[PDB]
């Protein structure tokens, strides 16, 4: 079955995550 | 007056929207003078050379112009010419805190910044895809659309949903003023048709609480 993580799109995982 | 009371937008619409359906769609959300206001700040980050080509999580060998052919760039809300759009993700942000606690099991403490997206006309679209399969921390996708004058049978850029467990797909024209939440699991594959004019569009990603530190921890070992 297809990696599927080759076709999302693309967030950072590194610092630039936001709290609300 | 735009936007509405958020606390009954959340509680009476969207939770229930979400939970029986895992799609939602609010018309009008912000009125027509932000929207344009929001416009034309989009347009200025484009005119300015801001956008880059729409990257995926993994990649092997493709191109990613085979899968996703926008441009985009990420904005934190506080940057000058943007205002318009923080007063957005703010608005968005408001609607989310009023949800806590009632959609589905997440607990969601955060987000990602906004993509503003461009598919620049020329049929340019994005393949079939779900946005978060494997379990990076995203719950929920949050859509704000920004065209003005859109004739989607004649420029096409629908985004077609196939929601899990349902006989017929959801089409979402990116009609002007228009919020959209859906999960962004692996319960909504979705595809954007082909473009035929300039089509913006505003995307956050809401963060459940757990999953995204499980995310993190796999991100910062290596894994
Ligand atoms: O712009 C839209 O309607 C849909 N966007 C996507 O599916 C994406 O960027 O992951
Ligand atoms: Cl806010
Ligand atoms: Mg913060
Ligand atoms: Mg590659
Ligand atoms: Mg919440
Ligand atoms: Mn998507």
């Amino acid at each position: 079955e297809l990696d599927l993580e080759t076709l999302a799109p693309y967030i950072p995982m590194d610092g630039e995550d936001f709290q609300l | 007056t735009k936007p509405l009371p958020a606390l009954k937008l959340a509680l009476e619409y969207i939770v229930p929207c979400m939970n029986k359906h895992g799609i939602c769609v609010v018309d009008d959300f912000l009125g027509k003078e932000t929207g344009q206001q929001i416009g034309d700040e989009v347009r200025a980050l484009h005119d300015t050379g801001k956008f880059t080509d729409g990257q995926l999580v993994s990649q092997k060998s493709d191109s990613s112009k085979d899968i996703r052919g926008d441009k985009i760039t990420w904005i934190e809300g506080k940057e000058p010419g943007c205002e318009t759009i923080g007063l957005l993700m703010s608005s968005m942000d408001d609607l989310i805190r009023h949800c806590n606690g009632k959609l589905g099991s997440y607990k969601i403490n955060g987000r990602t910044k906004a993509m503003v997206a461009c598919y620049p006309g020329n049929g340019t679209g994005y393949v079939r895809h779900v946005d978060n399969p494997n379990g990076d921390g995203r719950c929920v996708t949050c859509i704000y659309y920004l065209n003005k004058d859109w004739d989607a049978k004649v420029s096409g850029g629908i985004l077609r949903i196939f929601p899990e467990g349902k006989a017929q797909f959801a089409d979402i024209e990116p009609k002007f003023d228009r919020l959209l939440f859906f999960w962004s699991d692996r319960r909504n594959p979705h595809e954007v048709q082909p473009a035929y004019a300039t089509r913006y569009a505003i995307t956050v990603w809401y963060f459940d609480a757990d999953e995204r530190a499980r995310a993190k921890v796999k991100y910062l070992t290596g894994e």
